[PDB]
């Protein structure tokens, strides 16, 4: 009822506080409806050269000196971004009512399995059919350019763009998304959850709040809730195939170690 | 395991 709406609004405020680049801002940028200088477009090797110092990268040497292979430099940029995204999602998850009262080991398991699915949900907010916003909206990397990278790296983003076209077709907003992501985090079917019932209650509660939010915010979109629920399983498949590709990279390309946070997340995952 | 996630969760 009224309390469910209050919960939705609390989560939306926490979402705005936790995630600096929202879907609203991203769309403003993607549609050219902002006063800001339009993003630098990386559509090819030369545009990547120029644009490259715009990529949000902090390390021993500048991104240009990390590898002679351009695809490997894109790999390191994406890894750095994903680490910061995991930090962001962790802060949001702690803001979710009831989350900090679960057994800490359950919080860790839920975050582990949930965070990639949440990353792919929010990545769609930064995408259109032609490419993806990077570096807090200061850059735009084309889908074609990503597809032109040598194997294995060439197939990394295509399932994400394909997912994103359908997901964006749902025309969700940030208020919808805050609850959707909270729902994904509190999945009770994650392997190894020790104490399931409190998680199941919170996820149940979030699902009623989500239902009410979509009924109020999208009155003419019939069975939108069902469509959105069906998207979570898709996200799981995306994660599975992504992990297989990552395993290829580990077994194939010389010294391809990952950041310890991502290594921790993928280790013994499923 | 997962010391880094547990530390990220303990602020
Ligand atoms: C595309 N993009 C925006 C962020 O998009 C993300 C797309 C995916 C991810 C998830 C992330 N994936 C990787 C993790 C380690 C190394 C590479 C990847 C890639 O995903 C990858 C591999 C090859 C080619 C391209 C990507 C994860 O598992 O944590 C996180 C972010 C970039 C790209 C370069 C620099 C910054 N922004």
């Amino acid at each position: 009822s009224a309390d469910l709406r209050a919960l939705a609004k609390h989560l939306y405020d926490s979402y705005i506080k936790s995630f600096p680049l929202t879907k609203a801002k991203a769309r403003a940028i993607l549609t050219g409806k902002t006063t800001d200088k339009s993003p630098f477009v990386i559509y090819d090797m030369n545009s990547l050269m120029m644009g490259e110092d715009k990529i949000k990268f902090k390390h021993i040497t500048p991104l240009q000196e990390q590898s002679k292979e351009v695809a490997i430099r894109i790999f390191q940029g994406c890894q750095f971004r994903s680490v910061e995204a995991v930090q962001e999602i962790t802060e949001y998850a702690k803001s979710i009512p009831g989350f900090v009262n679960l057994d800490l080991n359950d919080q860790v398991t839920l975050l582990k399995y949930g965070v990639h699915e949440i990353i792919y949900t929010m990545l769609a907010s930064l995408m259109n059919k032609d490419g993806v916003l990077i570096s807090e909206g200061q850059g735009f990397m084309t889908r074609e350019f990503l597809k032109s990278l040598r194997k294995p790296f060439g197939d990394f983003m295509e399932p994400k763009f394909e997912f994103a076209v359908k997901f964006n077709a749902l025309e969700l907003d940030d208020s919808d998304l805050a609850i959707f992501i909270a729902v994904i985090i509190l999945s009770g079917d994650r392997p190894g959850l020790l104490n399931v019932k409190p998680i199941e209650d919170i996820q149940d509660n979030l699902l009623q709040a989500l239902e009410l939010q979509l009924k109020l915010n999208h009155p003419e979109s019939s069975q939108l809730f069902a469509k959105l629920l069906q998207k979570m399983t898709d996200l799981r498949q995306i994660v599975t195939e992504h992990v297989q590709l990552l395993q290829v990279i580990k077994k194939t390309e010389t010294d391809m170690s990952l950041h310890p946070l991502l290594q921790e997340i993928y280790k013994d995952l499923y | 395991p997962n010391p880094i996630l547990a530390r990220l969760l303990r602020a």
